[PDB]
């Protein structure tokens, strides 16, 4: 007596939803993507491949924004990711709506792990395939989450998920241990374009675009805001200079 | 008590030739005693050789305009691409108008 | 109003009905039958306001109609009478109520008897041996109360409206264009053809 | 989703039958036996009861003979709690019926409405059907004593004598057998006791295993009168037949 | 003859398996939990495991401040924990609201345990693979411990305990009722009364702890309230100096 | 979200069994055993408190239950079932009758709506029956004293005396031997006593039997004096010493 | 089991290619488009001799101008000529003209995949597809006389001939050598009646085979059996001449 | 194996695909070869048309949206209606409501976000179309690809259908000859075209055959079939 | 609620759902209907299994829709009950807006519309029961026969039988019927009915039921005495060979 993987809301008889699981293969089948947590924001990174050159470059725009203040990035079905922030970025609009100050991220996750969650309740619904890297700047500081299909959510100090998950927290880690005290925007950002470069390995096939956001007290006044031109260039060439 | 409706004045005119049609109106919009505007038009082309105005309450009129232009655009998405014959649109402006009988537009229109 | 007129003597109710349809300051119909036949016994006239008065009879018509081929059998005059004061009672408190007043004339064959019932539209249902709605009854009703006996015969019966007739010709200010007089007895409904000059 | 879960309950089979009702059937057929006889002067029901024990009340009991009406009554063969739903609605109807009319419902008509209810749970609604049985005793001024059964299809037959619930096939042929037009009351009630005694798969016929009802008009009264009898009144007439 | 184990319906034998597999959910975590009477005071202990290097501690935590009065300590995976807590948080507000007074430990448990019962019967809503016990100080039956499972059962506790570990946690508190005699903590103050717990935890699990793998959750009259990091750590000097 | 049970989850089997009742009752025989007995002037329900831990405390979770005044209620089989019908069952004889009627439903009335709950768990798409036998004793002014068992189907029987659950089978056997119809209160409950100890394994006392009754109206459990047409509950749950009193000379 | 609305690996829809089936055991339909009308013919297939034949109406008018022949489960088709009737009288009532043949096939065709169990998007009430093809022919003033194949599929192709139905595949065969760009509406009459004529079981006569047209001037009529009586009977002279 | 996770979209496969979004997927690689490009004040469809018989004719494969955008179809026909629909009414709201024409980029979001419901609800099941988007908006030409997963992209080029990959090959080699193409459409539509007869494995292309769409700095979207796209054959 | 798809296509083209409705009015008893100048005679079986019933009360076969038009079945019967009753409101309907009853062909169309209903909507199964429907249009004299199923299908018929053994009393009825010359007078016509039901029912004056309807409104049920007559008559033209 088996098939307890063939409905979603089903415990398995050592207590697991393999349909959620199953939406976990999804993810890290996904780009990978990362979170650096620094000592008054939040940097966001992600892999875009480049499949053919008829994809016009900077084009394709996978992190979003919820509010002004908040950023988002996903790995697994991209889909499943654009509906995940339409929901926050109702669910965001809504909270500012009744207590006028914009939303606090540990509040905001909530309101992405109860829906994520809700997902895994009914056999009518499908889990989401994919994991969330997201955060920002509020009325107390830097925050940088984690979301999984399960709906499972923590606070991170680095965040990665997807392909090349494991080069991303080997490397992470290396930061929490080399810098202590804290890390600087400027210096979070140049570090992700490193993260990034380095996890590609795992998908060394193919060509590849960077895309990096940041959220910063002192850099960008608390807002989010995406990176571009000469500091790009600046990161871009930075990993360049520590691959060699 | 609100009251819905409001009068911005103006006046509109309509002659038809043998092989022509005219429409004609003033392009002063009015409130009460004021005047709003000396120049607002108020006689639009809303394509298939069609003109048209709606005159009196001037939120009204730019509310059933606006609503037979989509209209006309629709029906070339329907109908592909037809041209809309004078004695269609007409018949199509009835129910517009009609469709409001019991909240109406109060005004007179021209095509 | 219109004028509705119902007597039951020994072996059958008899209705008289205005015949005038008058609408603003024309008259436009003079041959109007103000009745509906509801089964082969139990026949209902009605007045009241203009459109709600034939729409409400027609309804009821087919309803009870509708209950004769399901059951093949005819409803008594007092359940007939008992389905329309319900429906009025049940209309009174919606949101436009029919105004319609009616009266019931059958004969229940299984009980071998004839049965007037005058029901207004609040649903004020009664059972009368004579009856009368609108202003008509101002006249109608003190007439009968000293002209009438219960073991009147049919023939007697007519001569009784003829008396009505002539009293509501000679004082009532509108002219109603004469009545439609029907028989319901023990062989069902009929009408008498010659009323106008009888 | 739910799909895999559906019994489908109202679909045929290849041989055009309904699943559900013929197995409905089969439930009823382990019933109690109930029997009804229709005389020229009444109509009797008797009811067998089911596993009785000696510490079970009979006085307070009412499980197979119900009073739907001031001159209309049933038998019960099957789930008990099935039929109370449907008995409540019958009672509801009757009522609504002389609220209407001011005339007490012909039997026809409340037997008639039932059956159409449980014809719905055969067409539409996904649920399964009442396991009920029902004899139906009555009277009116059009067709007098009558006598009826329906069962979870929602078909309704008119009868002179009849039997629901076990044994109905045996039980049947001794009515068809001892049963004439023209019967006293006194005389279908001993046929009623007799059938049942044969057909019991108990050991004997005894007062604490029987419900029994009489539908007659009265001896003075000149109207129609329900009599469900009581324990005593039971033991005494179970003396007379010879059954003791 | 297979169906009847995906979805909240009887088995032959009259079990219940989903509900049976909720409670193995429950264990996942592999964190232990336990909770004790004071004379005035209710503390809930559980064990904090951070194995990831890149998690933020801070955040990691099982224990939830449902209201003013009420804690709650989960068992169980967090997104089903973070459900249970917000219905709960709901649920305590609307109580306040239209009773005028603040929901009791006893009765909020028995209303979460009562939507715990209908995913048992309804078949469209899985269980929720989680314990949660309840504390609070009532004002009127005083320190009070409630806990419900996936069951939708509920009971009242002298003292209790949950997890993969939770017989050896049962059985040492079960032998010193015996010895005490009492169905409490005879302490004063709660600070002594965490100290108990810590202590009782250390000898049923044969584990030291610092002050990162202990989460502390008190409750005292019109007040609950988590421990930091630090009250731990200065709770932690005090049964190192008495042994 | 979006309920997709719409479809019964108890049908009809070949042989004419309906699976999930069946079932239902299998888990009311594992159930604790309970029981009751009429009396003469009175009626008695009695359980066995199976605890779940020598750490929980079995005061809190009562298996005997108020319904109403006059009507009290006991179970074998699945404890929160029972719970949340519980719950119903007192807001039902409100919302049914005491609003309507200004007055408590007499026994079998409630009995009635209990069963109709149950009854509806048979039959309504996406739910399974309830795992519980209930037994309600109570009385009413023109009925007096009685005692119905509500199966999982919904069906209900009235008794003299009866029990469920584990040791069911030799505690009706025990009880057929014991019951008449001349039994005072105070006998009645002395053979409830007895047919309990035939179930119970273990301690034998007010803290692990918990018993309550229909008896007399009891003026100084009402709380307020001043009407006298209002005189009190007939329902009362006798407590710990008062079971132990009965125990000592048993 | 599996859902209604549901793609085979193959990329196509279950119910849809086994709705394709059951057209295929319905009665032949055959329509050939010309520039002085449109022909539509049926055969009738009685399953008894004691059956009315002339109570067999598998063609159906939908507006003065646009006329239907149907394929397959016939029943079905009521609720799309309903549709179809609906649509064109509408169009009328909002725009004072003719419904476009092309616009009125186009709505049949929206109805045609709005089956499913309570879905997303918008809102689809049926159980499953459409068990029956249309051959809907007309004229406008826009794109002259027309003849379009309504499928359950949703997609509909205009033809200048088609067949539909059990005779379809050599029917199709041989309107594919017959039809040219300049045939007369009488050798169009003529060519229906010998097609039919080929692919029936039975002998053909004006009982179990009907006609049909639709022409600019009298609009669409249904020929009457004494009228296809003498077109059978003229068929059968020029056959037997070469 | 795929026996049981092709049942409906809801559910997932072991390894997290989606067979009955991807068996929608195949529905496309049967349909009929169309091909986008586009410069910089230009952008083109150039569409193949199928027949069932040489009776009939061939169905439409482009759909206009409004005066400055537009898509082809590969595919159920049927959902790219629904969803051609949809997008017409995007961009009527979009013009209405805020006197805007809808940028070609939001365009694509809002049919992603429209195919994605149908993916993981129970029920519905996906649309079974690709569609090639082309438009011009405030910030130059623009051209997008859908796939009724829900991905949308972003393209120079493109192609989809049956034998779709000889066509996208040669407008990967030719990337930087068309993207210079400004101010000439005719020189556009003949790059169009001869990319599309990369794809041709069976017939030759003919007046009835071909269909040709065209947007730009100046030029609304029109459609090109018949004796218009004579000269290009 | 519930909405489940319970009629679908399977892979050889079929309703199954349907299909099988048509099995339980296989298994029904059988119902002929012929027509013959200047009337309609519909002859139906009554099952034999139970001899004792109460055929007072008990539902007949043939039922009034309106005065003039009659309705009669093969097989499930709670079902027909349904479809008698929404063709009964829908005639009393037709009179109240179009101030005429209803024609055979109308109530038919009506009747066979509500079947196909229920075989393309959620939730529903199909009716297991096939009709046949007999009367006369208002003021006219033309005697109508139609039949449904159902699949929703229906066709008018100068003779038709439905229902168990159909086969066999069609087979009578196509070598017996004379298109040409139909029967001429009503006792002609009743004849004929009777005959074919002696072919599938056993010597039985109670197992056969006839019902006769003449041009406006005029319906009337034979007993059970006149019937057998007709029975009497037949039987004794077999012997004479």
């Amino acid at each position: 007596g088996t098939g307890y993987d063939l409905s979603n809301s089903v415990f398995s008889p050592d207590g697991r939803n393999f349909q959620v699981e199953y939406a976990v293969k999804a993810v890290e089948n996904g780009t990978t993507s990362i979170g650096i947590k620094c000592n008054d924001g939040v940097v966001f990174a992600v892999e875009k491949l480049i499949t053919s050159k008829l994809l016009v470059p900077q084009k394709n725009v996978k992190i979003q924004v919820v509010d002004r203040h908040i950023g988002c990035v996903y790995s697994g079905l991209i889909p499943d990711g654009r509906h995940l922030v339409n929901r926050g970025r109702e669910e965001a609009a809504s909270f500012k709506k009744l207590y006028k100050t914009p939303i606090p991220i540990p509040a905001f996750a909530d309101r992405l792990g109860q829906y994520v969650q809700a997902h895994t309740l009914y056999n009518s619904v499908r889990p989401f395939g994919v994991s969330t890297i997201f955060g920002g700047v509020d009325k107390n500081g830097a925050h940088l989450y984690m979301l999984e299909p399960s709906g499972s959510y923590w606070g991170y100090k680095g965040a990665a998920t997807g392909k090349g998950r494991q080069s991303a927290k080997a490397e992470l880690e290396k930061l929490v241990d080399h810098h202590p005290e804290g890390l600087s925007a400027r210096e979070a950002v140049k570090q992700a374009a490193k993260i990034i470069y380095l996890a590609h390995e795992d998908n060394k096939e193919k060509d590849f675009e960077l895309e990096i956001s940041w959220c910063s007290l002192s850099e960008t006044n608390g807002l989010h805001k995406f990176v571009k031109g000469d500091l790009l260039q600046e990161a871009i060439d930075f990993a360049q200079k520590e691959i060699n | 008590q609100f009251n819905p409706y409001g009068d911005n004045g103006g006046t509109i005119l309509g002659i038809a030739g043998e092989d022509f049609a005219v429409l004609a109106g003033d392009t002063r919009n009015i409130t009460d005693y004021s005047i709003n505007s000396r120049y607002e038009p108020k006689v639009f082309d809303c394509g298939d050789n069609i003109v048209m105005s709606a005159n009196g309450f001037a939120a009204d009129g730019d509310a059933l305009v606006k609503r037979f232009k989509n209209s006309v655009k629709w029906y070339h998405f329907d109908h592909n691409d037809k041209k809309l014959s004078i004695n269609s649109a007409a018949r199509n402006i009835q129910h517009l108008l009609y469709g409001k009988r019991f909240f109406p537009y109060y005004v007179h229109t021209i095509i | 109003m219109d004028i509705i007129l119902g007597i039951r003597v020994q072996d059958s109710v008899i209705l008289a009905s205005s015949k005038a349809v008058t609408r603003g300051i024309s008259v436009l119909k003079d041959s109007d039958d103000k009745t509906r036949q509801l089964s082969p016994h139990t026949l209902m006239s009605f007045a009241g306001e203009a459109g709600d008065t034939v729409q409400f009879a027609e309804y009821i018509q087919a309803n009870i109609q509708l209950y004769s081929i399901r059951e093949d059998y005819e409803l008594s005059p007092q359940a007939v009478s008992s389905f329309v004061r319900q429906e009025l009672a049940k209309s009174i408190r919606s949101r436009r109520p029919y105004q319609v007043n009616v009266l019931i004339g059958g004969y229940d064959k299984k009980k071998n008897k004839p049965e007037l019932y005058q029901i207004d539209y609040l649903g004020t249902k009664v059972e009368l041996p004579y009856g009368a709605h609108g202003y008509s009854g101002f006249y109608t009703f003190s007439l009968l109360d000293h002209h009438y006996r219960p073991d009147m015969t049919t023939e007697e019966g007519l001569d009784l409206l003829k008396l009505c007739v002539q009293e509501l010709e000679k004082r009532m200010p509108m002219d109603f264009k004469g009545v439609i007089v029907k028989i319901v007895d023990k062989d069902g409904i009929r009408q008498v053809d010659d009323f106008q000059a009888q | 989703g739910s799909r895999r879960y559906d019994s489908r309950t109202t679909i045929f089979s290849p041989e055009g039958r309904l699943y559900q009702v013929e197995y409905a059937l089969e439930s009823i057929s382990h019933a109690g036996t109930a029997i009804g006889i229709m005389a020229s002067d009444g109509i009797v029901l008797a009811a067998e009861r089911k596993v009785t024990s000696t510490l079970l009340e009979q006085d307070t009991s009412t499980e197979k003979l119900y009073k739907l009406n001031d001159k209309i009554a049933v038998a019960v063969a099957g789930l008990t709690a099935d039929a109370e739903i449907l008995i409540n609605t019958a009672r509801i109807h009757a009522q609504n019926y002389l609220k209407t009319y001011n005339e007490d419902i012909p039997v026809e008509i409340l037997v008639r409405r039932l059956s159409d209810i449980k014809q719905g749970y055969t067409q539409h609604g996904g649920l399964r059907p009442f396991g009920v049985s029902f004899i139906y005793a009555g009277y009116d001024d059009r067709y007098g004593y009558q006598l009826y059964t329906s069962n979870p299809s929602g078909n309704y037959t008119g009868w002179k004598a009849i039997s629901v619930g076990a044994n109905t096939s045996a039980a049947q042929t001794l009515l068809q057998m001892d049963y004439k037009d023209d019967m006293k009351v006194d005389d279908a009630i001993e046929l009623a006791l007799k059938t049942l005694s044969k057909t019991t798969d108990s050991s004997a016929l005894t007062y604490d295993r029987l419900e029994f009802a009489t539908i007659r008009k009265g001896a003075n009264d000149g109207e129609v009168y329900q009599k469900i009898f009581k324990p005593q009144e039971i033991k005494d007439i179970l003396v007379k037949t010879g059954i003791t | 003859a297979g169906y009847d184990r995906h979805i909240t319906i009887f088995s032959p034998e009259g079990r219940l398996y989903q509900v049976e597999y909720a409670f193995k959910a429950t264990n996942q975590t592999n964190i232990n939990s336990l909770a004790v009477r004071g004379k005035d005071c209710t503390v809930v202990i559980s064990q904090k495991k951070v194995p990831d290097k890149l998690l933020d501690p801070t955040t990691v935590s099982y224990i939830f401040c449902i209201s003013r009065t009420i804690g709650m300590v989960v068992n169980g995976p967090i997104p089903d924990a973070r459900n249970a807590a917000l219905r709960a948080k709901a649920e305590a507000a609307e109580f306040r609201y239209k009773y005028g007074y603040d929901m009791p430990c006893d009765v909020l448990a028995k209303r979460m345990a009562n939507l715990s019962q209908i995913y048992t019967q309804r078949a469209y809503m899985r269980p929720l693979g989680v314990i949660l016990t309840f504390v609070s100080v009532d004002e009127e039956l005083g320190p009070s411990i409630y806990k419900t499972d996936p069951a939708g059962y509920y009971v009242g506790y002298k003292a209790t305990a949950t997890g993969p570990k939770q017989q050896e946690i049962t059985t040492n508190l079960e032998n010193h009722f015996k010895k005490s005699k009492i169905d409490h903590i005879n302490e004063e103050s709660w600070e002594k009364v965490v100290e108990f717990a810590i202590t009782h935890m250390i000898d049923a699990l044969g584990t030291e702890f610092s002050k990162n793998d202990l989460e502390v959750g008190v409750a005292t009259k019109d007040k609950f309230f988590t421990l930091s990091a630090e009250n731990i750590e200065e709770r932690l000097v005090a049964i190192a100096e008495q042994d | 979200m979006t309920d997709r049970y719409s479809f019964s989850l108890t049908t009809f089997s070949p042989s004419g069994k309906l699976g999930q009742i069946d079932y239902a009752l299998t888990a009311v025989k594992q159930g604790v055993t309970s029981l009751g007995i009429k009396a003469t002037n009175g009626v008695v329900i009695a359980t066995e408190k199976k605890s779940s831990s020598p750490l929980a405390m079995s005061e809190t979770l009562s298996k005997v239950s108020l319904l109403t005044p006059d009507i009290g209620a006991v179970y074998s089989g699945m404890g929160p079932d029972y719970r949340v019908l519980v719950d119903k069952s007192r807001k039902v004889a409100h919302t049914s009758y005491k609003r309507i009627y200004g007055e408590y439903p007499p026994t079998k009335l409630l009995v009635s709506e209990v069963a109709k709950i149950m009854q509806e768990a048979t039959q309504s798409g996406g739910v399974r029956p309830f795992g519980v036998s209930l037994l309600i004793a109570g009385h009413d002014e023109f009925n007096g004293f009685s005692l119905y068992q509500v199966d999982p189907s919904g069906s209900y029987f009235p008794w003299k005396a009866t029990a469920i659950g584990k040791g069911s089978v030799a505690a009706k056997t025990f009880l057929e031997k014991r019951w008449n119809d001349e039994l005072e209160l105070e006998d009645a409950i002395h053979i409830a006593l007895l047919t309990l100890k035939e179930s119970v394994e273990g301690e034998f006392n007010g803290d692990t039997i918990e018993l309550a009754i229909i008896g007399d109206e009891n003026p100084d459990l009402l709380g307020y004096t001043g009407i006298p047409t209002d005189k009190g509950p007939r329902f009362r749950k006798l407590t710990s010493q008062e079971i132990n009193d009965r125990l000592e000379a048993l | 089991d599996r859902g209604v609305s549901t793609f085979s690996p193959e990329g196509r829809l279950f119910q849809v290619e086994y709705s394709l089936e059951a057209i295929k055991l319905g009665s032949t339909a055959i329509g050939i488009a010309t520039k002085e009308g449109v022909v539509l013919g049926v055969e009738k297939r009685a399953t008894s001799p004691l059956l009315e034949s002339d109570s067999i109406e598998k063609i159906v008018e939908i507006d003065r101008h646009i006329g239907c022949a149907m394929s397959g489960l016939t029943a079905d088709a009521r609720s799309m000529i309903e549709h179809a009737r609906t649509a064109a009288v509408t169009h009328n009532l909002y725009y004072d003209e003719d419904i476009n043949v092309e616009s009125l096939t186009q709505s049949v065709c929206d109805l045609a995949l709005r089956f499913g169990e309570g879905a997303s998007g918008e809102e689809r009430l049926m159980s499953r597809p459409f068990g029956v093809a249309l051959l809907i022919a007309g004229h406008d003033a826009d794109d002259g006389y027309q003849l379009f194949h309504a499928e359950p599929s949703g997609t509909f192709y205009r033809y200048n001939a088609k067949a539909i139905g059990s005779g379809s595949e050599g029917a199709q065969a041989e309107l594919l050598n017959e039809w040219h760009s300049s045939l007369t509406l009488k050798e169009a009459e003529l060519l229906v009646l010998k097609i039919l004529k080929q692919v029936m079981e039975e002998k053909l006569d004006e009982n179990n085979a009907q006609l049909s047209c639709i022409t600019k001037q009298d609009g669409f009529k249904i020929y009457d059996n004494e009228k296809t009586a003498e077109l059978i009977k003229e068929l059968k002279e020029k056959e037997a001449a070469e | 194996f795929r026996n049981n996770y092709d049942g409906d979209t809801v559910t997932f496969s072991p390894t997290g695909r989606l067979f009955q979004v991807e068996y929608a997927l195949e529905a496309i690689k049967q349909g009929s070869v169309t091909v986008g490009l586009r410069s910089n004040t230009h952008a083109v469809l150039v569409a193949l048309k199928r027949n069932a018989d040489e009776l009939s004719s061939y169905q439409k494969k482009i759909i206009k949206c409004d005066e400055h955008m537009g898509l082809s179809l590969a595919g159920l026909a049927p959902d790219a209606r629904v969803l051609s629909n949809y997008l017409r009414q995007q961009c009527n709201y979009s013009s209405l409501v805020f006197n805007r024409k809808l940028a070609v980029e939001r365009a694509g979001h809002l049919l992603c976000d429209k195919a994605q419901k149908n993916t993981q609800s129970y029920g519905g099941r996906p649309y079974g179309v690709g569609l090639l988007i082309i438009g011009y908006d405030k910030s130059g030409a623009h051209l997008l690809e859908f796939q009724p997963s829900g991905n949308v992209t972003e393209l120079y080029g493109t192609a989809i259908g049956a034998r779709s990959q000889g066509a996208k090959t040669y407008l990967e080699r030719t990337l930087d000859t068309f993207i210079k193409i400004d101010g000439n459409p005719d020189e556009l539509i003949k790059a169009g075209v001869e990319a599309i007869s990369q794809s041709l494995r069976d017939e030759s292309l003919t007046v009835d055959n071909l269909s040709i769409a065209i947007v730009g700095k100046d030029t609304p979207f029109t459609i090109y079939d018949g004796e218009a796209v004579a000269k290009y054959i | 609620g519930y909405d489940r798809a319970l009629s679908i296509f399977s892979p050889d083209g079929h309703i199954f759902q349907v299909e099988y409705a048509l099995e339980a009015v296989k298994r029904g008893t059988c119902a002929v209907g012929v027509k013959g100048k200047n009337c309609v005679v519909l002859g139906c079986e009554r099952r034999s299994t139970l001899k004792l019933q109460d055929t007072r009360i008990t539902p007949s076969k043939v039922s009034k829709i309106d005065s003039h038009v009659v309705l009669s079945f093969s097989g499930l019967n709670a079902d027909s009950r349904i479809l008698i009753e929404k063709a009964r409101v829908e005639a009393q309907s037709h009179r109240l807006t179009l101030e005429d009853p209803v024609t055979v062909e109308y109530l038919t169309r009506y009747v066979a519309g509500v079947q196909q209903r229920y075989t393309q909507s959620g939730g529903v199964r199909p009716f297991g029961v096939s009709t046949l429907i007999a009367g006369f249009d208002p003021r006219d004299d033309e005697p109508k026969l139609y039949q449904t199923e159902p699949s929703g299908i229906y066709s008018s018929w100068s003779a038709q039988t439905i229902g168990r053994n159909s086969k066999t009393v069609r087979e009578f009825l196509e070598k017996n019927y004379d298109r040409k010359e139909p029967p001429a007078t009503v006792e002609e016509c009743v004849k004929l009915t009777v005959r074919s039901l002696l072919e599938v029912v056993q010597t039985g004056a109670k197992n056969i039921e006839i019902t006769v309807v003449k041009p406006d409104s005029d319906i009337v049920a034979l007993s059970s005495e006149e019937i057998n007559q007709y029975v009497t008559q037949i039987e004794q033209e077999k012997q004479e060979q």
